């Protein structure tokens, strides 16, 4: 199977700053993947983002009602799918799993399973911080509602100091702290 | 509460 | 903050078509297109909310003519494929015969049409593995996500073999310990 | 816009009626209601860019069709008395909550017996003299009588060109015989001029009654003319007394 | 399912009179309310509408307030004129998608408030291509009901109001007609209550 292929995309999206105070709304249409027309609730109206969307910009901006549907999609449509899931999307808070354990010139720091993904992980020397050698994963997204990272510290496993993994996430009002 | 869809509109021909 | 958005697509000649809305990077809900049913990617989701699926059909049917339009407006032009990455990790640290679950992220391809297997020691596996739809991204291409929960032995090996009409042969990421 | 055809239409039980539809506002969904003598106003079909989205009637008595997405047509393959009604076509701009924009309307009797179907007869009187003498006006009257179904449309026309002023047509017939159930209506019409224009000779009055009926490929088997679709008129001049 | 209750049967009301159409709904939805006229001869028209809950909709002298705890969406105008003649209806749809729910249509006659009643009832004539003579009453003022006829041969019209315009004179009108040879103008219209002072001249 070698034939080609023909793809259109629709995306309608909103964009939410401190909540609904500040909203923008984007109508958004694609050709494989290249935008051709756009309606931005800053512009006002449908514009034509390449000249294969030039027919529909002119077109939709002459239908009765349409500016008028557009331009109040912030309030009708933004704000009201905020609103409908806000209590399980915005407010949603799971707190972390943290696991330390070595790989052993490597010492690592496992935090799993939170929401949201803005987290803050440090790690203590004994009772101030390492700030040096530390390679973090990344933000990984598991695709579940839930986030993980590992924060790795290239330190010299020396007994007799202690280790402490500190992780701060909305979902806890103090930090949590783990000690090898 | 109940979500709510923005409309596909058909292109002109 | 935050970002809010319904994306729909319909793909020719395979006519396929998906709709789903995303919040931060996270599936919401989808609809069904065989069935006509919402389907939310958490089962607590359809407890506090809801959404009627007539809409989302009636949604998927104006891009399906839409696209004919579209493609006879740029004089039959096609899509170009774009191959996946493929990465293969794991939600939770591996212990031994402590249940865990394998993630297989299928990242940055078009158009959105692939064949995903797991493999157990070179076999297919297919029991209780789990599946997303097709993820939107900010460079228009896809994301997905496939799920094989498995009960870490030192005598198993997994492997997530891919395939996609921007590769040749399939892609095959592997995982062991 | 929203352009319906036809304005009205007779027809026997167990015939076939189609009606069409345009609108011009480059909406997506159009519909078709139906309204009765109640006035209730409910959906049967609405379409979004040529896709069938509600259905609200009968099941595989009625038959909608859009090729376009400004086009909405509507078919009913054999009509029941039921049936008779009047039939709106409305727009929107989307199949979401929006606006509904109708046509005219168009008015369907179904009949069990084609042969109650009669055209008008039409009449005008000449206005009284002792009103002139009494008010320094004059009114005519023009009566229509002897017509069914109840699809006419009347007017006055004055030295050749049509007026409105000083002209009140009933809203509603009254049946000639209110027990019988496919009875034969009537409609009165008045206009009102003042005596001078009336008590001139060179001053003509012509009440029209436009009566929508059969049509030429109709089979009629019977000894009356084919009440088709037709005008019926009645004229009287000024008179110096 | 989703209802609208509107305000049942014909309302008469004289020019100027403050008008109310209620209008109750029940949705479990959240819903965008209308209302729509419907003048004589045309298809229904949009009055005006409101998306959200607590506003209030204008147009025309009308005016409704979308009441969302008493679920109601009541029509008001404070002086209606002759122009408003029409029906109107309450509409409800779902915010979500477009099923539009109407309620049955209120049928609203404005009447206009006659200045010079001069009630009379006259007989007319023909060429008599016709073997009826008609009677007219006429120029009585809008209080005047005119009964519907109880003989089966006697045919008598509601009263009707035509406007003179370029006189800025309004009269309202009544026909009654019959081929029997024994109806007269006298009696034509006894099954109604006339004014006293009618004026019957002799023909
Ligand atoms: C967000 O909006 C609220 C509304 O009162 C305001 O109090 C707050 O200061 C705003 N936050 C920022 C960061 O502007
Ligand atoms: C499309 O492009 C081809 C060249 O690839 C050209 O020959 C043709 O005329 C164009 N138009 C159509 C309708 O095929
Ligand atoms: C998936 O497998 C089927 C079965 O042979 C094949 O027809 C199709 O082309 C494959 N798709 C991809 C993207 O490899």
């Amino acid at each position: 199977d070698t034939r080609p292929r023909f793809l259109e995309q629709v995306k309608h999206e909103c964009h939410f700053f401190n909540g609904t105070e500040r909203v923008r709304f984007l109508d958004r249409y694609f050709y494989h993947q290249e935008e051709y027309v756009r309606f931005d609730s800053d512009v006002g109206e449908y514009r034509a983002v390449t000249e294969l969307g030039r027919p529909d910009a002119e077109y939709w901006n002459s239908q009765k009602d349409l500016l008028e549907q557009k331009r109040a999609a912030v309030d009708t449509y933004c704000r009201h799918n905020y609103g409908v899931g806000e209590s399980f999307t915005v407010q949603r808070r799971v707190y972390p799993e943290v696991t330390v354990y070595p790989a052993h010139n490597l010492l690592v720091c496992s935090v799993n399973g939170f929401y949201p993904g803005s987290i803050e992980v440090r790690w203590f020397r004994n009772g101030q911080e390492e700030k040096t050698g530390v390679v973090s994963t990344g933000l990984i997204q598991n695709g579940d509602w839930t986030f993980q990272t590992l924060v790795m510290l290239e330190t010299v496993p020396r007994s007799g100091e202690v280790y402490t993994c500190q992780v701060e996430h909305p979902s806890l009002t103090s930090p949590l702290t783990v000690e090898w | 509460g109940g979500y709510r869809a923005r409309p596909a509109k058909a292109a002109a021909t | 903050e935050h970002v809010i958005i319904q994306a729909e697509f319909y793909l020719n000649p395979d006519q396929s078509g998906e709709f789903m809305f995303d919040f931060d990077g996270d599936e919401i809900f989808h609809v069904d297109m065989a069935k006509k049913e919402t389907v939310w990617r958490l089962e607590e989701f359809g407890r506090f909310a809801s959404f009627e699926a007539q809409g989302a059909l009636a949604n998927i049917a104006v891009d399906k003519a839409n696209l004919e339009i579209m493609t006879k407006r740029s004089n039959y032009t096609p899509i170009t494929n774009v191959p996946p990455e493929v990465t293969v990790l794991t939600n939770s640290p591996v212990e031994l015969r402590e249940p865990n679950v394998l993630i297989c992220f299928i990242d940055k391809f078009t158009p959105p049409v692939v064949n995903v297997t797991w493999l157990r020691n070179g076999k297919p596996v297919t029991t209780g593995v789990s599946e997303t739809v097709f993820l939107p991204r900010e460079d228009h291409l896809f994301r997905k996500f496939h799920y094989l929960p498995f009960l870490p032995s030192t005598e198993d090996v997994y492997d997530c073999r891919v395939e996609h009409w921007g590769l040749d042969e399939p892609l095959l990421k592997h995982w062991e310990f | 816009a929203v352009f319906q055809t036809p304005n009205y239409h007779v027809t026997q039980v167990g015939n076939e009626v189609s009606f069409n539809c345009k609108q011009t506002l480059g909406h997506d969904t159009m519909y078709w209601y139906k309204q009765d003598s109640k006035k209730l106003l409910k959906i049967m079909f609405s379409y979004n860019n040529k896709q069938l989205i509600v259905n609200e009637t009968v099941p595989r008595r009625f038959s909608p069709q859009s090729s376009d997405k400004a086009h909405l047509n509507l078919r009913i393959k054999s009509v029941e008395p039921e049936d008779s009604a009047v039939y709106l076509c409305a727009s929107s701009l989307d199949w979401g909550v929006n606006t509904l924009y109708f046509g005219a309307g168009t008015r369907l009797s179904v009949l069990e017996d084609l042969n109650k179907v009669f055209p008008p007869e039409v009449a005008v009187f000449e206005p009284s003299e002792a009103e002139i003498s009494h008010t320094q006006k004059a009114t005519l009257v023009c009566l229509a009588t002897g017509f069914f179904p109840d699809h006419v449309e009347l007017s006055w026309w004055v030295n050749g060109k049509e007026v409105h002023s000083g002209v009140c047509t009933d809203p509603q017939p009254l049946k000639e015989q209110p027990a019988l159930n496919d009875s034969r209506y009537a409609l009165s019409s008045r206009l009102r001029v003042s005596a001078t224009f009336w008590q001139n000779p060179r001053n003509h009055f012509r009440c029209q009654v436009q009566f929508y009926g059969l049509s030429e490929n109709d089979e009629w088997t019977q000894d009356r003319a084919k009440p088709v679709t037709q005008i019926v008129s009645a004229e009287a001049w000024g008179r110096a007394d | 399912g989703d209802s609208v209750t509107q305000t049942e049967g014909p309302v008469t009301l004289s020019e100027g009179t403050s008008l109310t159409v209620n209008c109750s709904y029940e949705t479990k939805q959240y819903p965008t309310l209308f209302w729509y006229v419907q003048y004589p001869g045309e298809g229904p028209q949009l009055l005006f509408k409101v998306p959200k809950a607590n506003e209030k909709g204008s147009n025309r002298g009308f005016e409704a307030t979308y009441n969302k705890e008493a679920t109601s969406f009541h029509l008001q105008k404070a002086s209606v004129q002759e122009s408003d003649s029409a029906v109107y209806y309450c509409a409800l749809s779902p915010s979500n998608t477009n099923k539009v729910v109407f309620g049955t249509g209120t049928r609203l006659q404005v009447l206009p408030n006659i200045q010079n009643p001069d009630p009379a009832v006259y007989q007319l004539r023909d060429s008599k291509s016709s073997d009826k003579s008609v009677c007219l009453f006429t120029d009585f003022d809008s209080q005047t009901n005119v009964s519907q006829s109880k003989d089966s041969d006697v045919y008598i019209t509601d009263k009707c109001v035509l406007d003179m315009r370029s006189m800025d004179f309004k009269s309202n009108s009544a026909v009654a007609w019959s081929n029997k040879s024994d109806f007269a103008c006298a009696n034509a219209f006894n099954n109604s209550i006339i004014p006293e002072d009618t004026f019957f001249p002799s023909p």
